[PDB]
């Protein structure tokens, strides 16, 4: 039968950057945001990137979202300075590909021996149910934390 | 004031509650042009449960939906059942029973909280139920008025347990003074 | 027959997504911007109307005064940051596959975009400065009245 | 033939009309002008001037800074409207100008592949802005200074 | 002939601009930069460091950090034109990347999709190389630091 | 300073409110290729009437007529009426009366106040008029000067407000102090 | 929790470089399907040996043969020499040897940062070599678990330098006291 | 310290003059291809004023660009026809040289230091308008000879001495306030 065109699968918003690149993205995050605290406080003579702040700061720098804080330093400065070009070019390149999807469909066989439709909710539903599955994992931490210093503030 | 509030988050909650059970029951989800029962082509009010005919042969005719003939199959298995709908509506009565419980079996300021929690977890449950029944039907239509109930219950819902909280805010404040 | 150019729709800057993503874009505002708010007052130990800015500053890559300082916070903030940055790039290259698809018609043998095109936004945004107008001088009114006559 | 042409400079406009520019300015100003109203009008509560607001008008629609943000329910609504509208417009210019880079149309005047990386002819007006920004910067600054000066001598 | 699968380079990221317009690129940002500077601080009747302008400028093209915004009219100036420059060159960016990977797609030859990890690999280079000359550096000046007590 | 800046507000009313008459007066709003009295030939179409220019029969114009979705109909319709630049000229007109009773009354600063207001929604209520009346023409040419008269008129209404908001917040400064 | 910490960084540590020391050692890389010593069938192959299945004579395998514009010559020599995973286990283990030795030759708390540095530069060196081996495997698949081992020595790393950096942190903190 | 901060200034000075006006004179422009005279096409130099031929039958011979073989493309020819913008460079590098040796001199002025610092800075926005003019005129394979780099090159240095003046002055105006 001829390739008819496949239905969105859930969690096709990855589809634009092979499995390998978010795979990178993750631990290049992660070790920004190592570096990014190392080298922002480890030296005596500088004692508002702990472990924790510099997390915060290069997701947000990704999602190209907040600040809420800069480095100050030099070195702060590079490791922030690089992760923005990363950020940009990766989130450049997303939205580039991810438009070269759209604008040609490229039906190929499985076996070998136009007027362009607004995007569906099955398109995107993978990023809603990630969406309320964090809303719902927050929740729940908020509650964790509130039982556990509710039971510290007995004893 | 504070003695409007408990009026206005319990009839809320009753509001929410009363229109997710309608439209979990109710049949008009989707205006589409479906078959009244096989075995041509006419408008159907497709609900959540069953397809029922109208402007045909046979007017009127209703019939339960073939929700089948793996992420796939697994959708399914969660549209066929209505487990986020029908959870919606349990957390819903839940938070129902927290509110009424507040006045009965006073001073606990914990179960207002659960209100709170019930209402907004009741909110994400049914939109996570609108999401997985939209995404089963696509692959003309319309939405009926059933789809809109549970819409508006998701908003009512929601205000509801930003009152619940406030409320629960506003006790452990005076507490402390 | 005759080429009958089309019109825009005065609201067809919304035609790239579905009207079913609209509507549960909106839900799903409404939803973050509650879960913000308890996560982050709730605890004994961001209101709703700074948790609603918030959310909208996020959705539209914008604004940026406060952000969360807990871990649940900053949970709800980093997942509606997510979201938002896929829906705005689909939004983006779903628009470049319209114009560009439509650009490469070539019918039986400008190209910049009109006002009529976005035409809609225009109505909204003046709309929305009418509205802020008219909020400012009712509560300025109410803030007269109120002062012990 | 209609052999495609050399790109003019100022061609980075060309993704919109010219009157969704001049409508842009439009908005701009207006919004600015209400923004500013709308904040420091009601003697009830007497940062968002006119220079502050036009200023924060310009960042929300270049995708920049924030400095403050309205915390009114009025300013944010105007806020929030201007951020709408900037995220709109300028999807759409980096929409169309992607396909017009995609598909080259060529025009006949008279009726009766591979894809070149961008040159720096088809964004030279945007250079030529920038430095036109920086001299009349340097000038206002140093007219700042010299009538500072003179004006301190008495 | 076999078709030939092209490799693509390290530093193909940068290939949807002129190599030219790198260049006058980085000499805006100079220039932006020092003129910041300038106008910024130079008037006995005001007292943004030529650091800290270098670090706004960058933060302006990566449209990310926004720490502190110029208060003058000369430094509004100068913020504004730079924040237009940006907004154009980045956008131009993103749509000639997206022309260059829909025109890839659409060849049909005489008779995967997604964007792999040899496309960027470039970008991943220099990230951990900034990130090694970062730690670089905050070890000298430590080491500097830790040799200038009074002995 | 003080005292030249009601002048100052006078004069830019006064301009603003002559510059938007003779902009819905005037016909010089489009220069294009249409049909004179009822070929082509250069005509200078505005708000009312299009009128022929550099023909045989150049100076004869005639009234326009707007109509041969709901959207188009109410469009053609708005555009038809100039309902917004008319606005436009009332709401100025308002303002210079605000302005003009300022003199008069001025123990009472809020009549400075309204001023601005209409000042400014004068402005807004150009934008709307500009944006319909291209809308309508879309659905080569060029603009004429009636069409830069409006804008200037939008541009001199904004700034005029700018400056009686400024001087309603000086006379609330004064009497805080 | 000093004390824990120490033990808790130690374990990290022999858990790094075990991992990275096994995923260099170990060919379970990739799941190809190409050709075993000189049909095509599977393999797995690794760093260093493309090692045969499911074939005609299978557990009969070879090396690599890395080699049939400079930059493809030297991506090939990088990624023919495993260099950085070699570089991540030489760094791993020096980062082991600084905490071991900041038992003995107490007081210098200088150490202990250098093991911090030791571990993150293995971590960075872990992401080159994770990117090199990628890159120039594009010169069906899966990835087999020595990868992962390989990934997972990478947080590892990660975790135990910024263990090591918060001890120095502390370790200066009581110092300063 | 102000000894060696005023010394590096006046070097920095001297070199990016020096750069600019061997790159303002010299043809190493743009290695393009070519035709050495006319009224077979060959390697080239092309540099800002006279394009010599090499690698050809005859080298070294030289003629006059052809400028001016649409008043948008003729304003852009008449300024690349001249170098206005990079000669403007020249004297402005020259008149920011004459202000820092009139710095040690009738010294005590504090206003010919900022001056100096203006025209430097004004010097380099000069350059990168006429670095951009010069490649906007040549879109109508290649490389970039030494001397297009020695035009850079001034440039950068141009805007280090612009800073280092800028800074120097302020210190002026902070010890004359303490
Ligand atoms: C920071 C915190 C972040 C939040 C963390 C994690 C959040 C993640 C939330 C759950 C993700 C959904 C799982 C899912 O997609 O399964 C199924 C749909 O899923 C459904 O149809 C189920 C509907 C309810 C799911 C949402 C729960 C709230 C899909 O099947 P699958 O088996 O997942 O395969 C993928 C589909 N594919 C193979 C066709 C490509
Ligand atoms: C201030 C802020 C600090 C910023 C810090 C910036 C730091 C910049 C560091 C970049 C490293 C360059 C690596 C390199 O040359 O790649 C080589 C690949 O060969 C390899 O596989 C590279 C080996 C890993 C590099 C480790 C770091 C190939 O590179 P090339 O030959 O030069 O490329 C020309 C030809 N090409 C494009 C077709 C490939
Ligand atoms: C919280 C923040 C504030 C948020 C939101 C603020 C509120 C926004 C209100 C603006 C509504 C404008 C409008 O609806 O125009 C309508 C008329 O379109 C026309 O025919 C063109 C005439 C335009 C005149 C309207 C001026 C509005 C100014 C106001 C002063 C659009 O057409 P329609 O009939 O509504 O719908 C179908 C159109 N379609 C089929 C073409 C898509
Ligand atoms: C708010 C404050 C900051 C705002 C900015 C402040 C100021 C902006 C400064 C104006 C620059 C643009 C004009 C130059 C220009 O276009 O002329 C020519 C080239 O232009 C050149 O070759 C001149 C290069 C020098 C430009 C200015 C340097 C100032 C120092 C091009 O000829 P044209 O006839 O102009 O082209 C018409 C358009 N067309 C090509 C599409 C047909
Ligand atoms: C105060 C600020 C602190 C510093 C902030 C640093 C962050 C900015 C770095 C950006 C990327 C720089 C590297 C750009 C890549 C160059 C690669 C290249 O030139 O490739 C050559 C190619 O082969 C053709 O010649
Ligand atoms: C420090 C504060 C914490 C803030 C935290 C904010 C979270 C931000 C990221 C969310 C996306 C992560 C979920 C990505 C899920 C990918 C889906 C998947 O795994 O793909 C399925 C399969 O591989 C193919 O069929
Ligand atoms: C807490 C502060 C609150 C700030 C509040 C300001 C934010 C406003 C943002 C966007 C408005 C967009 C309005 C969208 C209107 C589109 C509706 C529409 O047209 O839908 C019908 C359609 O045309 C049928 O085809
Ligand atoms: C509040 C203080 C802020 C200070 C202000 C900061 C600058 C504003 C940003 C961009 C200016 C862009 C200028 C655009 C110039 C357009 C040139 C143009 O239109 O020429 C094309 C020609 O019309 C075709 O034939
Ligand atoms: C900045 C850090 C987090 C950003 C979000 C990154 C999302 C991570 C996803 C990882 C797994 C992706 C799997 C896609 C491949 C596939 O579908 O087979
Ligand atoms: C967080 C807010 C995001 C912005 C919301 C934009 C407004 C969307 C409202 C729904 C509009 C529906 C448009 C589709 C109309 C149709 O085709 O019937
Ligand atoms: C935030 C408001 C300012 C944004 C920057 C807008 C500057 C561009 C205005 C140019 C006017 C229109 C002229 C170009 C169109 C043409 O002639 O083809
Ligand atoms: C300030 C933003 C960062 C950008 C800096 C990038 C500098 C790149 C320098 C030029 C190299 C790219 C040119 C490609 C050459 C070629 O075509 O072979
Ligand atoms: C904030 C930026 C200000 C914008 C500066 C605009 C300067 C360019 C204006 C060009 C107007 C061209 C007239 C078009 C003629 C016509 O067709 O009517
Ligand atoms: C923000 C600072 C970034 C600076 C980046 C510097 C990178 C320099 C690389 C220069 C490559 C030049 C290639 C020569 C090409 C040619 O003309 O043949």
């Amino acid at each position: 039968k001829k390739p008819q065109k496949s239905k969105p699968g859930v969690f096709s918003f990855l589809d634009p950057l092979a499995y390998e690149i978010w795979m990178c993205i993750v631990f290049a995050y992660i070790g920004v945001s190592v570096v990014l605290f190392l080298v922002s406080r480890f030296s005596p003579y500088e004692w508002e990137f702990g472990i924790f702040n510099s997390l915060w700061f290069s997701l947000g720098a990704f999602m190209r979202q907040g600040c809420d804080i800069s480095p100050r330093s030099l070195s702060g400065r590079i490791v922030g300075g690089v992760w923005w070009f990363f950020t940009l070019i990766i989130i450049s390149s997303y939205t580039a590909n991810l438009a070269a999807f759209l604008t040609v469909e490229r039906m190929v066989s499985p076996i070998e021996s136009e007027k362009t439709s607004a995007l569906s909710l099955s398109n995107v539903a993978g990023v809603f149910y990630i969406l309320v599955g964090g809303l719902g994992l927050a929740m729940l931490v908020a509650l964790i934390e509130f039982c556990y210093k509710s039971r510290a503030e007995a004893k | 004031d504070r003695g409007v509030q408990m009026l206005l988050t319990t009839v809320g909650a009753f509001a929410a509650f009363s229109l997710m059970t309608i439209a979990v029951g109710t049949d008009y989800w989707l205006y589409s042009r479906g078959v009244c029962k096989t075995k041509e082509e006419v408008m159907t009010h497709s609900g959540l449960w069953r397809t029922c005919c109208l402007e045909g042969n046979f007017k009127g005719l209703c019939k339960q939906i073939d929700h089948f003939p793996t992420a796939e199959y697994f959708l399914r298995a969660v549209r066929a059942s209505s487990i986020f709908p029908i959870l919606s509506v349990i957390l819903l009565f839940m938070g129902g029973l927290c509110i009424a419980a507040s006045e009965f079996y006073k001073t606990r300021h914990n179960i207002i909280l659960s209100a709170g929690i019930f209402f907004v977890s009741a909110g994400l449950s049914n939109i996570i139920g609108i999401i997985v029944y939209i995404s089963a039907n696509a692959g003309s239509y319309s939405y009926g008025w059933s789809f809109y109930f549970g819409a508006l219950s998701f908003i009512i819902a929601e205000m509801v347990g930003v009152l619940a909280v406030h409320m629960f805010i506003d006790r452990h404040k005076q507490l402390r003074a």
